């Protein structure tokens, strides 16, 4: 399995509420700063759910048409199916191996029964995935972007606003990619996957409302004086950050 | 109704009064608790601009909630598969709930029963079931019961209504309804809002459970058999959970409001989706984003709102006030006063 | 098991009528779903409404309603059909019918019917 | 209200002949349908309910078939115990409403 | 004030057996402990169940509980005693007794027996 | 479940004379104790509630007394309707138990 | 939580779930029967007869 770092991605809105020229600290779950996250070349692995997921694409042509999130994956146990947008949570017996094959089409599952709830390399698309109090909420962020190296993962910082929330109400501790194969023959597109911790954020909201940059509490003792501080820049001395328990 | 300051002389009789509002000088005698005055500025009280007129901005909804198909369904789902519908983008009269019949349970968590309609609210869902009435009481956050454990389990900061009612005439066969099922074996309790319909046997021994029906071997569902003539406790009972999100949001549902007009740069009473307050409405710079409805001050109070209509960004101040201060030369000298 | 039915009754129009079904042979009487359907001659059948003998609680049809007055007796297990005011549409076959509770709202069971001529 | 249209309004067949009576629902729903027989001058007999199961006492030629909006009730052999008029009778929902009828005949 | 009991009938093992009893010459009928002993012939009494006709609540001894059903309709004032797999062992004559309330809780009320042989 | 041991099973007594009949508790009872006639191809008629007190319509000759896990039924002199099965039980708890019965003979 | 369909089960001092989680020193249980109006009565600080 290939690695590499996230850097300052994953960052989402908190909430809905417009804040500006403030810092905010936030406890969620957010993708951890520097972490190490598994990266892709399209290889559709049956990639566990942990408390949500930080999903990045680099790409072109499309070939990331979307994810199904289960326990099983099978017919026995009922599961969410999100596609490129149709989402379906159902009792779906999907095959080894989803993908979808388009002609100048889903494979995914061999049936579907028993549904409960119905609803209808320079592009990098974000996506967060959390599943809490029977709610699946995802969060969003497209940005056209240049690459030196197409491993890479751009080093800055952009936010990711709320897409939409779901009443899926099931239990999911998988997810899989799903995978356009072209005209079968497909292309690589850079897929990332991040899991997110519960993290506390310190947030600047600039004038204009926008998440411009952040500081991750628990990354470095630095980033944790930063945080007690409540602000981005720390003058000299000797600061009284936080206890250590065992 | 007035604040009079009184003096008693050495018999009891009151010989003087001060009225506390007639003017800065008797304002400063009352403050001071004194019917003499020295030479000074004192403050007094507060200044502040009184709320002209009141203005109430609803979203531009008329077509009613479908309440009647969630409680007037002919046949509820089961426990274990119970039923949620999205109550969205409808004006939401809670008032007709209460007529229907003299509900065993109306108990709201988060939110009182009368103001209900007063209040606007994200998303609602309705989740639907039957069940039997001694189980009702598991219909709560935080209970303990098969229904809580393995049907149906609420949150425990849970915000919404649960609202229960005999459905002894339309749930209850003489020969015995069987329809209804609950989930009596899992694995691990349900978290909260969510739905097992899974029929696998369930393996309380070691030995493996393939269908076989034996002991420590037992299929998870099982039938109610309500009859009517089995008393109340045993008697179904139709349960629907309303379960809504209360932070202020773009907001769907909303109470039965009559909107009135946008007034801008005077000091109002505003109710805009159920958020109240009283302030000088004025046109906003302030860039929303679509998922974004207010904005936040540092205080966590609402600086700036998004009109539900017109979709205009507003900045909220709060209407002008002030301390009052009376500059006073001295009862003895004069009853002349200056106010600051 | 079977519902009894009175007799035909010929009235002229304007006329207050009341027409009794009565069930036998079955067991909670009371506990039972009673209700009234009509059949116009040579027509389909039309449901008239229903009544619970035990709380007297009737759920009439939207055609029906604020017309017929369906009413209930559990003492002698008796539904009565009140009409008030015969029109001269009001000439039809009505059947006294049973149906269980729970899912089952099918009629199992069917009254001979009265010949109600105005 | 869910309207139930029956199809055909009149049939002739003669005796020992296969029929197949359709009947349709404005609204879905589900197998919620009750299958009639009435001959004229006698009480409806209830015949299908949950729209394939027969009522006892039926002779079992009778079969139902189909949910949602379709429904089919198929007569393998008629008999003259079998001509009468046919009613089809959704209980999905209240405010029920009876099918125009069937009227089949030698 | 009596327990009528139903007429004392023979069937063959395997069969469902009902036997009803109605109480008559006493108000409030519904508020009445309702119970059923068996005698063996050429053995002493059993105590079988007991029911409350206006709840339908069920005690039973362990030896007959499950193996008998006893039920109340509360409605025409009547107990039933309900067996299933009728067999050799289910031959005895079977009282309907009554209860009074409160703490004394001997059979005040016979009735006449119903025997069953199997 | 209380145990009801009734002694002797049958006794022979000629008319006239005074017989007394045993019941024993498994475990103690507080006077929750009943008497019953039961005449050959009859209804049991009650005697004794209580173990003291007298249902009405039966005459003082019969009479009980005891408490605990021993109790006494006694009949000063007998008569012949007298002589029959007698019946203890206990309603104390539930799960109430008979016992075995007595046979009079003179 | 098996014993009547509508028992009125009010812990003064604890709560009803979590009575399996703990451990009492000296427990007694005392038993009678009053009239339901009466039931209110009670309670830690009540008046009544
Ligand atoms: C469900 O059905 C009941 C009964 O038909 C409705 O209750 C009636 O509502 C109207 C208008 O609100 C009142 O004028 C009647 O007095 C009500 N009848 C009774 C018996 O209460 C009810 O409105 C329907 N819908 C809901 C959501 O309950
Ligand atoms: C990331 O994980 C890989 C393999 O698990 C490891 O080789 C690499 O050193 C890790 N990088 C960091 C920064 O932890
Ligand atoms: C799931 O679908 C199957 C296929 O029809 C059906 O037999 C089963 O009853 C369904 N499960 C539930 C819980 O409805
Ligand atoms: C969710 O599923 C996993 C694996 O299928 C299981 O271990 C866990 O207990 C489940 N949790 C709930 C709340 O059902």
């Amino acid at each position: 399995p290939a690695y590499t770092n996230s850097f300052t991605r994953g960052v989402y809105y908190p909430d809905k509420v417009f804040r500006s020229s403030v810092l905010h600290s936030t406890q969620d779950l957010f993708l951890p700063f520097f972490s190490n996250v598994t990266w892709f070349h399209v290889d559709n692995p049956v990639l566990p759910f942990n408390d949500g997921v930080y999903f990045a694409s680099i790409e072109k042509s499309n070939i990331i048409r979307g994810w199904i999130f289960g326990t099983t994956l099978d017919s026995k146990t009922q599961s969410l199916l999100i596609v490129n947008v149709v989402i379906k949570v159902c009792e779906f017996q999907f095959c080894n191996d989803p993908f979808l094959d388009h002609k100048n089409e889903f494979r995914v599952y061999s049936s579907a029964n028993n549904c409960t709830f119905e609803y209808v390399f320079k592009n990098l698309r974000e996506f967060v995935f959390k599943n809490i109090d029977g709610y699946f909420k995802i969060y969003s962020k497209h940005t056209p972007i240049i690459v030196r190296e197409p491993e890479d993962l751009p080093q800055g910082f952009s936010a990711l606003e709320p897409l939409v929330d779901l009443p899926i109400g099931i239990n999911i501790t998988r997810f899989q990619t799903l995978l356009a194969l072209h005209r079968w023959t497909a292309g690589a597109a850079a897929y990332y996957v991040g899991y997110l911790q519960p993290r506390t954020f310190l947030l600047k909201y600039n004038e204009n409302g926008t998440i411009t940059d952040a500081v991750d509490c628990a990354l470095d003792p630095l980033s944790e004086t930063k945080c007690t501080l409540k602000s981005f820049t720390v003058e000299k001395g000797i600061y009284q950050t936080s206890n250590f328990r065992v | 109704p007035r604040t009079f300051l009184l003096k008693y002389n050495e018999n009891g009789t009151i010989t003087d009064a001060v009225d506390c509002a007639l003017d800065p000088l008797s304002e400063t005698k009352c403050t001071l608790k004194s019917f003499t005055v020295e030479k000074g500025i004192y403050q007094t009280s507060n200044f502040r601009v009184q709320p002209t007129e009141s203005i109430v901005r609803f979203p531009n909804i008329t077509n009613l909630c479908p309440f009647d198909e969630v409680f007037n369904a002919t046949r509820f789902a089961s426990v274990y598969a119970w039923n949620r519908k999205r109550i969205s983008n409808c004006v939401a009269d809670y008032s007709v709930l209460y007529n229907l019949a003299p509900f065993f349970t109306f108990k709201c968590y988060g939110v009182s029963p009368t103001k209900l309609n007063d209040l606007c609210f994200t998303n609602v869902y309705a989740d639907s079931f039957v069940i039997r009435g001694d189980e009702v009481r598991q219909i709560a956050p935080g209970q303990t019961g098969n229904i809580a454990d393995y049907n149906y389990k609420l949150p425990d900061d849970f915000t919404g209504c649960v609202i229960a009612w005999n459905s002894n005439k339309l749930d209850s066969k003489v020969s015995g309804n069987y329809n209804y099922l609950y989930r009596l074996f899992r694995k691990s309790n349900l978290k909260p809002f969510e739905r097992d319909i899974s029929t696998e046997i369930y393996q309380a021994g070691n030995k493996p459970c393939n269908g076989v029906a034996g002991f420590n071997c037992y299929f998870p569902l099982r039938s109610y058999s309500f009859r009517p003539t089995y008393g109340v406790g045993h008697q179904p009972y139709r349960v629907v959970v309303l379960s809504f999100e209360l932070l202020h949001a773009p907001a769907t549902v909303c109470g039965p409001k009559k909107s009135t007009n946008l007034v801008k740069n005077k000091c109002v009473n505003f109710n805009f989706n159920g958020l109240k307050g009283t302030g000088v409405l004025t046109e906003s710079n302030k860039k929303f984003l679509p998922f974004q409805q207010f904005g936040r001050d540092i205080a966590d109070t609402t600086d700036a709102v998004r009109d539900p209509q017109t979709l205009e960004i507003l900045d909220i101040t709060p209407c002008s006030f002030g301390g009052v201060s009376v500059i006073t030369p001295g009862t003895n000298t004069s009853n002349q006063v200056a106010v600051l | 098991v079977q519902l009894v039915q009175s007799g035909a009754e010929v009235k002229k129009p304007g006329e207050s009528l009341k027409i009794s079904c009565k069930g036998s042979g079955y067991s909670f009487t009371s506990y039972y779903w009673i209700g009234w359907v009509r059949q116009m001659p040579g027509k389909g059948l039309e449901w008239m409404g229903i009544v619970y003998p035990d709380d007297s609680d009737t759920r009439y049809s939207p055609s029906f309603q604020g017309q017929v007055t369906i009413s209930a007796d559990k003492s002698i297990s008796t539904a009565y059909l009140q009409w008030s005011s015969l029109k001269a549409s009001d000439t039809a076959m009505y059947y006294c019918v049973r149906h269980p509770g729970g899912g089952d709202w099918y009629f199992d069971l069917w009254g001979r019917g009265t010949l109600v001529t105005v | 209200d869910i309207q139930m249209t029956q199809s055909p309004s009149t049939l002739s067949a003669s005796v020992g002949d296969r029929v197949t009576i359709t009947c349709r629902a404005s609204q879905s729903i589900s197998s919620w349908l009750a299958w009639y027989q009435q001959k004229p001058g006698k009480a409806p007999k209830l015949l299908i309910y949950k729209a394939s199961s027969l009522e006892s006492g039926v002779p079992s030629r009778f079969s139902g078939s189909g949910s949602g909006t379709e429904f089919t009730l198929t007569i393998t052999s008629l008999q003259p115990d079998d001509f009468a008029t046919y009613y089809c009778q959704q209980y999905d929902s209240f405010s029920w409403t009876f099918g125009q009828g069937t009227k089949l005949e030698i």
